[PDB]
This record gives structure tokens, sequence and C-alpha cells, in this order.
């Protein structure tokens, strides 16, 4: 708390949403998939856009 | 980094008008976004008798 | 395509595969025979992504071709910077 | 235009340069040959203009012609005020 005092804070909007994102469970695979696929390369991504 | 990048055809520290202790100001100063505006320029009042 | 002949699996089976959305593996497959293999599984799927980008063969009648996506020479650079394209559109040109 | 006889990019070039919506540039080059150049980039340039500036030719059927754009003389004035369009409207003319 002392070291957050003027700093930048997340909106509860952004704050929900991903709560809601590490804790949903039916998840789809396809995701998991895609992100070790293109596996951070800018060229495998932006092929895919 | 640490240092402010400005080179010596355009103007030294030690000689200009805007100094660094008003980007100091600017840049480690979280209040708001008025009375940040009215303490700039309560800043830039000259000392002038 | 002859003779090999066809891909039964058997185990040999014939490189290209020259199939498009092939539900031959499911299917009866009904199962494998009792051969050792090791490679069955490395030639099947670089058979499989050659009869996927050989059967693409059309479509380019709807391409809009390909560029360089991101900005590189373009070997002359001085008389005009370069800039690829992000790839949002649909090609389809009609 | 002829005979000078084509840009091929070379450093020549020719100066107008009056093609439209050119593929040229990129396009091959593949590259530039062994000259000495520096210029080249101006003599591209002002021809590239003037031939976008030809290049309008037609559209000129769509105008709705340009006007005054701001308030001056209109040389008379002294039994009317002049005020200009402020070009916000589409000029099609149809």
């Amino acid at each position: 708390t002392q070291l957050g005092l003027g700093r930048h804070t997340m909106t509860p909007a952004t704050i929900k949403a991903v709560k809601d994102t590490f804790e949903d469970r039916a998840y789809p695979t396809i995701f998991y998939m895609l992100e070790a696929v293109i596996h951070g390369n800018e060229r495998n991504f932006c092929a895919l856009l | 980094k640490m240092v402010p990048p400005i080179p010596p055809f355009l103007g030294a520290n030690h000689h200009a008008t805007i100094r660094q202790p008003v980007a100091y100001h600017v840049t480690h100063s979280k209040s708001d976004f008025n009375t940040l505006t009215y303490s700039l320029l309560g800043g830039y009042f000259k000392f002038t008798p | 395509s002859n003779p090999t002949t066809f891909s039964v699996e058997a185990i040999a089976a014939y490189t290209p595969v020259a199939l498009i959305r092939l539900l031959n593996a499911s299917g009866p497959l009904q199962p494998g025979h009792r051969v050792d293999i090791a490679d069955a599984r490395s030639i099947y799927t670089v058979g499989a992504a050659a009869s996927a980008a050989r059967a693409r063969a059309n479509h380019n009648a709807n391409t809009i071709r390909r560029t360089a996506m991101f900005a590189e020479t373009d070997p002359m650079t001085w008389l005009r910077p370069t800039v690829g394209l992000r790839r949002t559109f649909n090609p389809r040109i009609i």
C-alpha cells in the first residue's frame, strides 16, 4: 500500500475480466494449441492476424 | 537513462530558461491533472525583483 | 501415382499423398498390421502438409498475392521507403 | 516520352514520367546499376507529382470547380462582400 500511492492502478472492469479468465475452467484448448505453435514469433503472429 | 541528452548546440541546462527542477516536478508528482497544471503555472513566475 | 500404390497402412506408404480431406484414417484402420514402425509418423505429416499446400492449388483466383508483411529491402529504398501489410483484410477478389 | 526511352532506373532517367499507378518500382530493379547518382531523387519526385497532377486529367468532369477559399478580393467588393466555401461537401456533380 505504501509503494502504490499515486502510481498507476487497474480499473475494476479489467480486474473483473482478467480474474474471470484465470478462473475459467472451460477455457478452450485451441488457445493453448495456438499459443504453443506460433510460439512468440512475429512472423508467425502477423501471418495469422 | 539517468542524464537527459540535450545537445550543446541547442543550449545547455545551466543557461536555459526551463531547467531540470521543473522536469523533476512534472515527472515525479502524482496529484491530479488540474492542480498539476495550476502548479506548473505557479512555477512559471519570474524571480526578478 | 503408380505403382506403389495406395496407402492402406501397411507401412510404406507412399510419401505424396495427393488426396483432399481424407476420412481414410477413420475410416477403417483396422488396426495397423504387425510391423515394427518408426516413421510412419514423420513421413505421414510431411506428406500431409504437402497434400494441403498442393491441395491449395486453386483459391489463387481469389488471392490477392502475399507480400512483404513487415518493412524490408526491396533492394532500392533510396527513393521510396517500404511498408508492408498487416493481413487483416478479406482476400477474395470476387 | 519518346525517344528517351523509358525509365529503367538507371539514373538518367527521363524527367516526365507520364505513367499512372505504377507497379514498376516494386516491382523489380534489381537493384540499380553501377553509376554515380545523387539525383535521381529530386528528378523522380518532380516527375511523380506532375504524373499525378496530369493523372487527374479526368475527375474534373466531377468538379465543381475550386473557389475563393477565404475572404479576399474579388476585385470589386464595393457592392457585395466576399465569403468563400469551406470545403466539407462532397464534389461529384453526378
